[PDB]
DNA sequence: CAGGATGTATATATCTGACACGTGCCTGGAGACTAGGGAGTAATCCCCTTGGCGGTTAAAACGCGGGGGACAGCGCGTACGTGCGTTTAAGCGGTGCTAGAGCTGTCTACGACCAATTGAGCGGCCTCGGCACCGGGATTCTCCA
DNA sequence: TGGAGAATCCCGGTGCCGAGGCCGCTCAATTGGTCGTAGACAGCTCTAGCACCGCTTAAACGCACGTACGCGCTGTCCCCCGCGTTTTAACCGCCAAGGGGATTACTCCCTAGTCTCCAGGCACGTGTCAGATATATACATCCTG
């Protein structure tokens, strides 16, 4: 008999199809709790047994995704500019760097 | 090319079974709502194809096809094909050794849609027992192929013109997943150029659970002798 | 009612408190609350009317923060007034970069 | 006993939702958007409007000051309707 | 180390509301750098609101006024 | 009128000389020229903005200054 | 006979004028540039030296910070010249 | 003057006058203008030494704007804290990129 | 004398230049960028300790909000010597 | 070879969590009146803006040769996308405990406020030297034999 | 690589106007009383934040495979640069009206503060519905005799 096992996606339609799910819904991409974790961690170095309210690391992970999603934006506008669809760190760096982040 | 070259017919032609058009499945998906998007037509009596067949529509570059009246574009999308069967033109030729192979009729323009591989879906357990059932009767042409992981196609009961095919290490067209109605389906499409008349073989990619296959009879430098898949199942 | 003689659903009267006691100036002009209130009521009328009719184009009938998203990134002058501000729960707009799709 | 009283803008602009799209609901999130944008463009206006006082020497906001804060801070046709609304109350209120 | 807790998937989950197809395997590092730094800042100005107010915990006001202070204003907490 | 050429070639070839420019492609010119003027017409508009609330008939340095920083682009010295 | 090599002289410009600090418009065609954007919005409106002089220099900053973005995109392109869509990457990043 | 008691340069004086008439608060604490005199001459002390410095460092004694501009932005955290200024009449730093120079 | 008081932050600025560099000049041009500079950080540093007084339902600018802008606008060691030096001058002058 | 118990997909009456509307209450808004000071308006002055003219000459325009860098194709290899199977924390609910936010009461220190006073600081004018500019030689960099 | 050549740098000499200081003046800064509300502080209440735990399962992870895209090389060609020659208009100094910014004089209406009163807005029950869930139910699977 035998299980026949025919030709996959291509590399980048499943992306695509990622790109345009993800654009379409409003849910967080962050996990939570490990971001949770991270932010008390940051947190930590400045007062000692800090305390935190759920809308705080809920408004902390909306701007913090916002923010990384806008990067990503530019980083990928200044990609496509370079003749390349792959992003780089240099490419990060350079859209800090007109950002005035740097 | 015109290697293939009195066609037959499909129920010197194969075993019998029914021709089928629509979904006849077992059970059932895909679950990817696509939504009506903004293609602008160039279309109201067919000077140019809706959602074009190879232009930037952004439905067709992901493998997604539109369902028919709820696009903007109405019913001139092309990119509805599977629910409107803007098939190629295949024959069943009889080869002796290459058994029954897909003529090409006309001679087609590569990276198009050429045709459609529609069956009986099915899940493992009744998989296998159609498996065990298929070699305790005795068949020497097996059509257990898998949409996806979990299920599995068969076309010997209730398909279409897709069976008269075979592996060839050097293919000229292959097949790709597609979605269509929230249903995962299958459909073979070129990338070579493609002259009337050579039967239209892509890579199988078996993983047999036989040890004995027929051997690859491309004949080329490309072919080990058998058809080597992904694992020795 | 200060609202009901301007013909204005926003407070005249509470614009007018916190002109006063949120430390502006030390004087308010008796028509600037009004003009004021009037400015706001238009512009939340402006953004819940693209909103509506954002919410209403995707089948809905609850405005939600992703159509408040949709009306200010799809209007040109409310995205220049906007341009720097996140709106919680929102998502960006759909924008696939042509050179993303396959060739010919 | 209940706990204390909290102003916001909510019943505002539900009545004004309710005025121009009557069979149109909003989410107590999206009513919080709102009023943090109303909040918003209250403090920028209310801020350009200090900043003009302070710079021409004058300790009073009257509506010329917030008209002048409208025109700097909506880009275009908001700000030509905003001077029409606004211009339209102003007269309204004060001749009656 | 926690900054390891915002994971390589959930990297590529952002870029892709951004539009990136493609990811280089060295751009997770440089992400996680930017988070932390972008998050410093602001954990760090909402951390000053609360040690000026006298409270412990950091409510989300001082998030958003900490936000607004750096030129990004967040809309949907007070 | 077109007076807007009067920022002539050699001028923008200056200021990019300036900035670390080191081959200049024709177009550039044209597309500064644009983008000076978009610039500008805001600057300008935002100045008699200032000036004619403050029932001025001449745009004072006071009134440029503040519309600049009112852009965050401050500038110090007027 | 005696030519220099396409490029030096811009690298000589560079130090030149990054080592000098002077306006680098011309004085009264930036002043006519200045009045005729002016007359579209009040005629017949006057301006302080010290204004146009404050416009120029806002003016030179900015597209000197604009260029210097727009070169390092060019350089982050393997290349060493700019382009028009350089300027508008730039711009784009920035915001407008 | 409360300014010596102080031990300040800057009119704590005038900054409190300022305070009161410049629409901050209702009230304004007295050693609020200390305070923030003491900030002001802070910055303008830094800033000054870096434009000497730098001025020197050009064979000058007297500071023109390009060395307030080199001592601005030879500063990180000036630089961050002035990011948003320009100052007239500055120019740019010496900063050629290395892909533009000879090999 | 004919003509209206506008006052400037000039000699002041002159004063912490002879204290701190002894053989120097400044001319007028720095002068007025350095007066705009002040007047500037002075607006920035008020309004800041304007709105964080007003965010804690406060009414009164005190010591505590200076301190409080003063540390939220100037980034690190600025900021850790400029609380020193406010510190310093406020234990000094309450003295 | 045989039905019964069992597993599975299907349509369903229902359950939940969020939203629209009615209820009591309280505090802040509205109305009324008065005082004082900011501002509105007429009037005058005089600074500095606008306009003009003429001579200088430096920069801009323009033309042309040429080189080197942009751009496109080709080819190549490796790294990243996709997918499968394995595992683990994420998430959810459920439970418990107490820290601390939030509100109140009382009191007091601290700043608003006002009048008198006086010197700090500002405008005007006056002086001399740092610098802007120029010329001559010296070094430094570049490029072609 | 070194000599020629252009560009720039350094180093003194002259002129000049602007920095820096003094003088007279005025109004804002300082001091001393006088008071009234903001806030510091202790206490109390009650919400909610943190901590733990079990369970379920969705996503993260690791590896395998393969392809397509990044990157380096090479050719072509064309466009911008270096530079010389010609032209035009910016620029600098000087002058002449005169417009309008800035100040003055004085009046007067508009807004802060106070007092009086009541209903509009907010917290809270109460009812209603998209969307998810446990449940009757039809058809295929195994299951033992
Ligand atoms: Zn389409
Ligand atoms: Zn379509
Ligand atoms: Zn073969």
């Amino acid at each position: 008999g035998g299980v026949m096992k025919p030709h996959r996606y291509r590399p980048g339609t499943v992306a695509l199809r990622e790109i345009r799910r993800y654009q379409k819904s409003t849910e967080l991409l962050i996990r939570k709790l490990p971001f949770q974790r991270l932010v008390r961690e940051i947190a930590q170095d400045f007062k000692t047994d800090l305390r935190f309210q759920s809308s705080a690391v809920m408004a902390l992970q909306e701007a913090s995704e916002a923010y990384l999603v806008a990067l990503f934006e530019d980083t990928n506008l200044c990609a496509i500019h370079a003749k390349r669809v792959t992003i780089m760190p240099k490419d990060i760096q350079l859209a800090r760097r007109i950002r005035g982040e740097r | 090319s015109s290697k293939l070259p009195p066609p037959q017919l499909f129920n010197e032609a194969c075993r019998t079974f029914q021709v089928i058009s629509d979904c006849l499945y077992g059970s059932r998906s895909s679950d990817h709502d696509a939504l009506d998007c903004d293609c602008a037509e160039d279309w109201r009596d067919g000077k140019n194809h809706a959602c074009g067949e190879d232009s930037d529509c952004i439905n067709r570059a992901t493998k997604i096809e539109c369902v028919i009246g709820d696009c903007n574009c109405g019913e001139g999308c092309q990119n509805q094909r599977f629910q409107r069967k803007q098939y190629a033109k295949v024959s069943v030729i009889k080869t002796e050794k290459k058994g029954y192979g897909l003529r090409a009729d006309t001679d087609l323009q590569p990276n198009d849609f050429i045709y459609e591989y529609v069956g009986e879906v099915i899940n493992e357990p009744t998989f296998r027992s159609r498996m065990l059932k298929y070699d305790k009767e005795g068949i020497k042409h097996f059509y257990f192929m898998s949409l996806t992981k979990n299920e599995f196609v068969d076309a010997t009961k209730k398909g279409n013109l897709g069976r008269f095919c075979n592996h060839s290490c050097n293919p000229n067209c292959y097949v790709d997943k597609w979605v269509v109605g929230d249903k995962l389906r299958m459909g073979i499409f070129a990338a070579r150029y493609i002259k009337a008349g050579e039967e239209l073989v892509f890579n199988y990619n078996v993983d047999r659970y036989g040890a004995d296959p027929q051997p690859c009879y491309c004949g080329e430098p490309n072919c080990v002798g058998f058809i080597g898949g992904k694992t020795q199942t | 009612g200060r609202s009901s003689r301007a013909g204005l659903q926003f407070p005249v009267g509470r614009v007018h408190r916190l002109l006063r006691k949120g430390n502006y100036a030390e004087r308010v002009g008796a028509g600037a609350p009004v003009y004021l209130a009037a400015v706001l009521e238009y512009l939340t009328a402006e953004i819940l009317e693209l909103a509506g009719n954002a919410a209403r184009d995707n089948k809905k009938t609850r405005i939600i923060p992703r159509h408040l998203q949709l009306a200010v990134r799809n209007d040109e002058e409310l995205n220049k007034l906007l341009g720097r501000v996140t709106i919680a729960q929102g998502g960006v707009l759909p924008n696939i970069q042509s050179v993303l799709l396959p060739k010919k | 006993r209940r706990k204390t009283r909290k102003e916001s803008y909510a019943i505002y602009v539900y009545k004004v939702l309710k005025q121009v799209h009557p069979d149109t609901g909003i989410s107590s999130k999206a009513m919080s958007i709102m009023n943090s944008f109303v909040n918003d463009v209250f403090e920028r206006i209310a801020g350009e409007a200090s900043r003009l006082a302070h710079y021409n020497k004058r300790s009073t906001i009257t509506s010329r000051e917030i008209q002048t804060a409208v025109r700097l801070l909506l880009p275009g046709e908001l700000a030509k309707h905003a001077v029409s609304e606004g211009t339209k109350a102003v007269t309204k209120y004060t001749s009656a | 180390d926690n900054i390891q807790g915002i994971t390589k998937p959930a990297i590529r989950r952002l870029a892709r509301r951004g539009g990136v197809k493609r990811i280089s395997g060295l751009i997770y590092e440089e992400t996680r750098g930017v988070l932390k730094v972008f998050l410093e800042n602001v954990i760090r100005d909402a951390v000053t609101y609360t040690e000026h107010a006298k409270r412990k915990t950091v409510t989300a006001m001082d998030v958003v006024y900490a936000l607004k202070r750096q030129g990004r204003t967040l809309y949907g907490f007070g």
